């Protein structure tokens, strides 16, 4: 298929810089014109720029927030783009997607983007508490996390019906919180098994925690 | 002097799209906010450069070609187009640096009756060359049978005419395209 | 720089309905105006190029008119898989700037939400902390107020909400309330309640239990 | 010269892009006209009045056809042909037909009259796709020559197909059995469904 | 420009060509063969038939002395081919099972196909498919045509497509 994967996300500090590659399959990299796009959690799409195809050399725009601290760069070996970035600032904080359009007018196709997270907090995995059942709803306290993000899967990625991941919230110390909870009918308690799923890729923290009736 | 924008754009006359005129601008100051503060407009698609910035940016020629097309076909006239008008009337380079400007021409271009007054060249043996015209009204030959210039079963005519009745929908209506080419040539830039 | 202003920021429809999104603009960007759709935590999907050419594989009940400063985007007969923040995108000039987005929410039938309260685990108790889950799970609207009472006072301060995004199954919102604080605090308390108020409630309802009593 | 023109099946939605490819017998350089109404002629030009939808594409021996988004109105079946030399002999034929969800047929079994007595008929009711297998069975005792099916062009309305087994038979033939079964082989239903009766009872 | 077929086709730029498409049931375009009316001038249907004209009425013609439609063909062009044609000649008791049933009327042994039938005097099209007719072994053809009705209906309402169709009932 199409295919734009971004990677090099993750937790820099204040003033340091990070690089950032988006690697392109399916279609003449050439040809295509690639832009980054980025979007601040919770806010709107923010161009951040081009470099025109292989027929317009590979020239580049900016935007103003990132003129003269980002520079954008192509590989048609690597089939691959690339984003430097070097003064980072809290505000660079955001989802980075790649874009590429085969017009310089719009984009067809996105990549599924890298998260990079600007601040001088420290990296520290979750703790996983059960919230066991008095239809009857369980789920996992997953306290104390940072950087974003958290994933929580059911049952080793079975049970998907009547589960809802709340979005984490930021405590006043600097650490993340989420609860995931599942709806499930009273007496299946009995005979099924629960347990959630909780991985935090940037501790390299991963736990699978049992939930039963007290 | 003040640079003869107006000509061309406010032309009594266009050419057809197979017979398509093309203007040198030259030692001029060219204005250019006459354009993008313009509501006329339909279309204004620039490649190499920003609209805005044009007036702040100096070249070494600039040319005008001016044509008349159907709506539908606007979107041919850019770089990296495949069709009729792109492949045997007018093609844009790959590298193409400068600005589409085409508007709704059915006032001016439409016949009550019907204009055919305005041609596209339907066949050709090759595609063009960007920047490239063709005048020829040889017999176009897709028979087994050569045509001796005799028109005939497999014999056309390779030049057709648009049909500009001003109730046709805007796709088959007539619109008039200038497309603004700046070359950066190694001599003194004589146009900003 | 081009600015766009999207009209309207939010906007609520029943399901079927014909909504209406307008982006304009700060000038003449004649056709240059592309629409994107994005779901939440993916990647936009472009739905709409150059004022009026949908996309391939996008559905037909999407469509683009305008010209010069004025866009407007709309769904006809809007169906499920609908609910996503909606961008105008100007291509006209550089910088290639974005409008604020509309966030679009449907419109549904009341629905109480059902009310779990649930006592700290244990084991977090042995890590010296006790947080109190409250979850008002499947209701319509969004709007809904959750009170703590300990020892019968308000409590103030202690407590973080976070609400899920609209499921696309049945377009209700989950919400959570988590009452978090040292595990001292916490035992100089008997009785933890969670009061909850909502349209589809005759009456607050309240879940609570003492602490230590299964 | 003599045309071939593939394929004969193709099922697609509204707006799909569509890739059709019609062979040459000798060489007639691109005198090959389209139809439907004329279409494209000589490879790819466009008849006065035709959505440029339509594209084609070919030369010498070797031609195609294109259209970028199907509309409703364009499901139907063309075909080609030659302009080089006489008689202008058209092509075979190729037919575009709508893609909806597998529906199972409802099977019903309608008994002869007093009237006819002997003709007992089979019915499978708004289904797709087209491909359905009508098996006659009197009696446990397939038959084979007797049987004749017939099916209605894609509805108007809901773009499923319906079928209509007729089985006839000597009335001395019929009284000879009780049984009248009809097992139908659809990719709606997972096995074979019967619908059978039997004379001289309700 | 058109042209209006009868077994002779005529038409009125007036086209400087007339040829023939014959269409055999469920069959391809076929091509007879030409006449130029002004000249007045297929290997396969060469002796098979005749191919006249008359340049006065502007008619060009298709004759026998020995089952299909009969298409003429001309140019408003000498450029364009295969333009516009002529319209055409062609020349040649089930009941409920005892919420939803259905219900018939079977119409057998008939020549020269074709049958066209309605419902109720025209009155019921919701739930009808008329099948197309079919020729048999005996050569002649059987051609059923059904209708979906409400089981509420049945038991209530008669039927009518001319043949009376209702429950048995036993
Ligand atoms: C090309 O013409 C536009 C339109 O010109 C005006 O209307 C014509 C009928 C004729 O009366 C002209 O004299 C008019 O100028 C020009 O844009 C206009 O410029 C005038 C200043 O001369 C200004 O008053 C108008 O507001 C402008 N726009 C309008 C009326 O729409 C343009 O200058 C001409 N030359 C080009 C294209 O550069
Ligand atoms: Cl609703």
């Amino acid at each position: 298929e199409v295919q734009l994967v971004e990677s090099g996300g993750g937790l820099v500090q204040p003033g340091g810089s990070l690089r950032l590659s988006c690697a392109a399959s399916g279609f003449t990299f050439s040809d295509h014109y690639m832009d980054w796009v980025r979007q601040a959690p919770g806010k709107g799409l923010e161009w951040v720029g081009r470099t025109r195809n292989k027929a317009n050399s590979y020239t580049t725009e900016y935007a103003a927030s990132v003129k003269g601290r980002f520079t954008i760069s192509r590989d048609d070996s690597k089939n691959s783009l690339y984003l430097q970035m070097n003064s980072l600032k809290t505000e660079d904080t955001a989802v980075y997607y790649c874009a590429r359009g085969i017009s310089p007018f719009y984009f067809d196709y996105w990549g599924q983007g890298t998260l990079v997270t600007v601040s001088s907090a420290s990296t520290k995995g979750p703790s996983v508490f059960p919230l066991a059942p008095s239809t009857a709803a369980l789920g996992c306290l997953v306290k104390d996390y940072f950087p974003e993000p958290v994933t929580v899967s059911w049952n080793s990625g079975a049970l998907t019906s009547g589960v809802h991941t709340f979005p984490a919230v930021l405590q006043s110390s600097g650490l993340y919180s989420l609860s995931s909870v599942v709806t499930v009918p009273s007496s299946s308690l009995g005979t099924q098994t629960y347990i959630c799923n909780v991985n935090h890729k940037p501790s390299n923290t991963k736990v699978d925690k049992k939930v039963e009736p007290k | 002097n003040l640079c003869p924008f107006g000509e061309v754009f406010n032309a009594t006359r266009f050419a057809s799209v197979y017979a398509w005129n093309r203007k040198r601008i030259s030692n001029c100051v060219a204005d250019y906010s006459v354009l993008y503060n313009s509501a006329s407009f339909s279309t204004f698609k620039c490649y190499g450069v920003s609209p805005t910035k044009l007036n702040d940016l100096c070249f070494t020629n600039v040319y005008a070609d001016s044509f008349v097309i159907r709506g539908d076909e606007v979107r041919q006239i850019a770089p990296g187009q495949t069709g009729k008008i792109a492949d045997y009337n007018y093609k844009l380079p790959d590298d193409f640096t400068g600005c589409v400007i085409a508007w709704n021409s059915n006032n001016l271009d439409s016949k009550v009756g019907g204009n055919y007054n305005y041609l596209y060249r339907l066949f050709r043996k090759s595609n063009l060359k960007p920047f490239e015209r063709d005048i020829s009204t040889e017999i176009y030959q897709a028979g087994s049978t050569p045509c001796n210039g005799v028109e005939g079963f497999n014999c056309y005519f390779p030049l057709q005419s648009y049909g500009f009745q001003p109730t046709n929908g805007v796709g088959y209506q007539p619109y008039r395209v200038v497309v603004l080419s700046f070359e950066l040539l190694h001599a003194p830039a004589t146009v900003c | 720089d081009i600015q766009m202003t999207q009209s309207p920021s939010s906007l609520s429809a029943s399901v079927g309905d014909r909504v209406t999104i307008t982006c304009r603009a700060s000038q003449y960007i004649y056709d240059s105006l592309n629409w994107y759709q994005q779901k939440p935590g993916k990647a936009p999907k472009l739905l709409i190029y150059d004022s009026s050419y949908l996309q391939s594989g996008v559905p037909s009940r999407f469509s683009g008119s305008g010209s010069g400063t004025d866009f407007t985007l709309t769904i006809s007969s809007l169906q499920p898989e609908d609910f996503a923040t909606y961008y105008c995108q100007q291509s006209w000039d550089t910088p290639v700037t974005f409008g604020q987005g509309t966030k679009v929410e449907i419109k549904r039938t009341v629905a109480a939400p059902s009310v779990f309260i649930f006592p700290p685990s244990d084991e977090q108790l042995k890590s010296g902390t006790a947080s109190v889950v409250c979850l008002l799970n499947n209701f319509y609207p969004r709007e809904a107020k959750v009170q703590w009472k300990v020892d019968n006072a308000l409590q103030s301060g202690n407590s973080q909400e976070s609400v899920t995004e609209q499921d696309s199954k049945d377009s209700t919102y989950s919400l959570s309330s988590t009452l978090t604080l040292s595990k001292a605090d916490y035992e100089k308390h008997k009785v933890y309640a969670c009061e909850v108020t909502h349209q589809g409630l005759s009456s607050p309802v309240t879940k609570s239990f003492n602490r230590g009593e299964c």
